[PDB]
RNA sequence: UCGUGCCCCGUGUGGCGAAAGGGAAGCCGGUUAAUAUUCCGGCACCUGGAUGUGGGUUUUGCGCGGCAACGCAACUGAACGC
């Protein structure tokens, strides 16, 4: 019974459970165009998706990257302003 | 900086100063390493006095 | 649970997370009087071409004199040049000449080639739709918002702006001002400098290209 | 023997994190994280990593030591310290109000906004990266479907606009081997873009290119490392191209009108010169392109499989064989949208997709204009 | 020119030439364009576009059913906290040889 | 991401110095002319490393029992401290 149970391309839909970097990927977004916005010519057509969102997905999900977050604002050196020495000594 | 040397100080590097032929320098032929021989299936060499 | 109206409103929030995610000091004596000085050479210049009294031409705003008089003000204002690095779109009139000569001391202007119209168009263009600025992803906005005028397209928009058509007005007006980069952030000794120096007043003619190639 | 201590040999030898990578590389993140990415060092995950570090969390990076000990010898960081040492000479020159001093410098410096290249060259990388052109041309989908994104992408400081104007030159010259060559199999027309699927000695190559259109920049893409991504791949495609030129016996690179270019020519500013059967589908035809038709995606597919006339509308850019539309050698008529020449075929442009998909030229009727198209398949599912 | 595929380590480490990690959740190698199906046309057939929408149409009910479950019992946590507020105040309030 | 930085911490400084001080772990039987807790045979132990299987824990997430002293084959635990 123990032998029997141990007897018993990728996809990038679905993901392994585990992060690579500081988060999961998310879930794509719908790559589908509705019932109600089809359209019978190319010109009308609304492309769906974004194709730099899907390389950087590609890159991430193939593994040559680790997914990281934006950080938009860096913590500045704690710093004291103080007055300079010839603006103090100035007599008038 | 790691260095970066203009010129190398040494232009041949030196062979193995330990090498298999000076490892070994000649099997033991006493009655107690022919003893051994047949005794123990071991065989007793003299070998450099640097060797491991 | 209708999965229409489901798979509607998942798709109306994953854009609008993706449109989310794209969007007193001392003053010098020397100060005071060169500004008098601007002012007045600045009302002799105004004044000597009010006295004075159909090409296409890409106007860019660029750093100037401060104050400004308020007839410049005005025709920016009109030209919708309030920002550094604004770029429009102009249809060559004899109303908009004068306004060129007036407001050239801040601007740079000149004639664009049919790649930069292109290259502008399709690299960095937007549409005003509800006073909104929406960039131009699809032929559908194009369509519902000058389709009474024939232009259901991009390149439509395109043959409007560089033959000058009649609608060059309506496709002048729905395009929203270009914001062109700034070359010089890129290199850090160089990164307050401005890409346009001024000083070299009058049509670039064909040099506006050069320009529109390195902000564009 | 003497007791070993623990934690000195193992994983704890086997792993560093990224914050030790960094240490002892001596350099900044922005340039550990590029040189990573040329040199194709990958992130690895320990079975335990406390046992390399007991602060390590979830988020944290692990590299191979042995990776990082190789990148202690590439070329590229004495490269990097030339370049932030020649900066600091250039400020001080432009402190001091040294001008000429700090322009001549400046030549030094070799920026992209300048040349249009990488600001490091990586042409010694390409050739430890791909040891055969066979890996090249298998790298080749990732390399065009990138470089192909990015030709259509505004000017930022990662990739200025004559990087992109370079980008743009080398998928020219791609696609005039392609054309030259007749490379090109499969063409599909999906709701993302254009897949286009070709042929190079023996290897399938797929690639995706956006619809003309504006292309989003979203913050949920670390842009900046896609621009390094850019500039390898620009530095591979650069090669691939000469070696694709040099065998079939062609000069590298081709001929450029720069003044067909500022008039918009495309893929026509290109002169090709020597050095020193559904590829013949489309050879007795003269096209006309309306001005609401893709005219890349057009001229693209139709030169490559055998049409030799092909015109357009004036404001489509130079190059057309004919500009007007009267014109009576005019066989075919490409048009989409809502007064016809007799003797004309009028088509949409799913006709041009399906007939080379199909090698066989459909039947006109059921793409006229105003028609309900036929389904367009996918020539990869079988 | 340069034409390539024609002390310092002159050969790569084997820890360079082993594969990167894939999160394809079957341990695959993904590829950099996978190849597009026939529901993904701009102008699909019938039958790929019926079975697009009928999967995704099913997730969304899957999904939406999954939220109004955990709405629901975030309400029941809050009334039960609720509830044993409302006790404890009204508690307070009555003690106030071998 | 103003990408070429920022944060935390304080304790000082290295080496030699004991075949009787401190210290990880091997016993028995046999064997030579001469060595043996070292060789041979049998039966073990310590230290370090990698990674499996079984068992354990968990849908009340990080075991259960005894009033207690405490028990049981397991039964998370970084910085900084006692």
């Amino acid at each position: 019974q123990l032998a029997l149970q141990k007897i018993e391309e990728g996809d990038d839909t679905v993901l392994r459970r585990k992060q690579l970097g500081k988060f999961k990927l998310p879930e794509k977004d719908l790559e589908l165009v509705l019932p109600d916005e089809l359209e019978d010519s190319l010109r009308r057509l609304k492309p769906e998706g974004n194709l730099l969102k899907d390389r950087y997905r590609s890159m991430i999900v193939r593994g040559k990257l680790e997914a990281r977050r934006k950080i938009p604002f860096r913590k500045q050196a704690k710093t004291k302003l103080t007055e300079k020495w010839t603006f103090k000594d100035f007599r008038i | 900086l790691s260095r970066a040397p203009k010129y190398p100080r040494k232009s041949i590097p030196h062979e193995p100063r330990l090498d298999e032929h000076k490892i070994i320098i000649h099997p033991l032929n006493t009655e107690g390493a022919l003893k051994k021989i047949e005794e123990q299936n071991t065989l007793v060499f003299i070998v450099d006095v640097k060797a491991n | 649970l209708v999965p229409e109206t489901l798979l509607k409103k998942r798709k109306s929030q994953e854009k609008a997370r993706a449109e989310r995610a794209a969007a007193v000091i001392f003053k010098r004596a020397e100060k005071y009087v060169k500004e008098y000085r601007e002012q007045e050479r600045e009302k002799i210049r105004l004044a000597r071409i009010a006295k004075q009294q159909a090409k296409l031409v890409f106007v860019i705003r660029i750093k100037g004199i401060n104050k400004i008089p308020p007839k410049p003000r005005k025709i920016l204002q009109l030209l919708r040049l309030r920002q550094i690095n604004n770029g429009v779109f102009v249809k060559v009139t004899k109303a908009t000449a004068e306004m060129i000569k007036i407001v050239e001391p801040w601007v740079a202007y000149g004639y664009p080639n049919l790649k930069s119209v292109r290259e502008l168009i399709y690299k960095r263009g937007y549409g005003k739709v509800n006073g909104q600025r929406i960039p131009l992803t699809d032929n559908a906005i194009i369509e519902e918002n000058l389709g009474k005028y024939g232009i259901i397209c991009i390149e439509d928009l395109i043959h409007e702006i560089f033959t000058v058509g009649p609608n060059f007005k309506q496709a002048a007006n729905f395009l929203w001002p270009f914001k062109l980069s700034n070359p010089n952030g890129g290199f850090r000794p160089r990164k307050f400098k401005h890409f346009i120096e001024g000083g070299d007043l009058g049509n670039r003619e064909e040099h506006i290209n050069a320009l529109i190639r390195a902000m564009n | 023997g003497k007791a070993k201590k623990k934690g000195k040999s193992g994983a704890a030898r086997n792993y560093m994190t990224r914050t030790q990578a960094v240490k002892k590389l001596q350099l900044s993140l922005p340039d550990f994280r590029k040189l990573c990415i040329w040199k194709g060092i990958y992130p690895r995950e320990p079975r335990d990593r406390r046992k390399v570090n007991k602060s390590a969390t979830a988020s944290t990076t692990f590299y191979y030591t042995k990776d990082i000990q190789y990148l202690l010898h590439e070329p590229l960081l004495q490269k990097f310290r030339e370049q932030k040492a020649l900066e600091k000479k250039i400020s001080r020159a432009l402190g001091r109000g040294d001008v000429s001093n700090a322009a001549r410098l400046e030549r030094n410096a070799n920026l992209p906004e300048k040349t249009g290249k990488p600001r490091y060259t990586l042409n010694h990388i390409i050739r430890e990266r791909y040891p055969t052109f066979q890996d090249a041309l298998r790298d080749l989908d990732d390399c065009l479907s990138m470089l192909f994104l990015f030709a259509n992408l505004p000017s930022t400081t990662a990739v200025p606009a004559k990087m992109i104007a370079r980008c743009e030159r080398l998928c020219h010259e791609f696609q005039h081997y392609l054309i030259v060559t007749h490379s090109l199999r499969k063409s599909f027309l999906s709701i993302k873009g254009i897949y286009y699927q070709a042929n190079i000695q023996g290897e399938d190559i797929l690639w995706l290119v956006p619809y003309k259109f504006n292309q989003r920049i979203v913050g949920d893409v670390d842009f900046r490392i896609m621009g390094t991504f850019v500039e390898f791949y620009m530095t591979l495609l650069g090669f691939v191209n000469y070696r694709l030129y040099t065998s079939i016996g062609l000069k590298y690179p081709p001929k450029f009108d720069q003044v067909k270019d500022d008039q918009g020519a495309e893929l026509a500013a290109f002169s090709l010169e020597g050095l020193n059967d559904p590829s013949q589908l489309f050879a007795n035809f003269t096209f006309f392109l309306s001005r609401e038709t893709p005219r890349q995606p057009l001229e693209f597919i139709l030169r490559a499989f055998g049409c030799k006339r092909i015109g357009w509308d004036a404001v489509l850019g130079e190059g057309a064989f004919t500009t007007d539309e009267s014109d009576p050698r005019i066989t075919h008529q490409i048009i989409d949208r809502p007064g016809r020449y007799p003797g004309r075929i009028y088509v949409q442009p799913q006709w041009v997709w399906d007939s080379i998909n199909d090698e066989e030229l459909k039947p006109p009727e059921l793409y006229a204009p105003g028609a309900q198209l036929p389904p367009h398949l996918s020539p990869f599912v079988k | 020119t340069y034409d390539p595929w024609a002390p310092d380590p002159l050969k790569k480490p084997k820890t360079l030439e082993q594969k990167p990690i894939s999160l394809a959740a079957n341990g695959k190698s993904v590829p950099a364009v996978p190849k597009p199906t026939g529901g993904y046309s701009y102008n699909p057939a019938f039958t790929d576009y019926q079975q697009r929408l009928m999967e995704e149409s099913e997730k969304a009910i899957e999904a939406e059913r999954k939220r109004l479950q955990e709405l629901e019992l975030e309400r029941q946590k809050m009334e039960a906290a609720a509830r044993s507020a409302a006790e404890a105040e009204a508690a307070e309030a009555r003690a106030e040889k071998p």
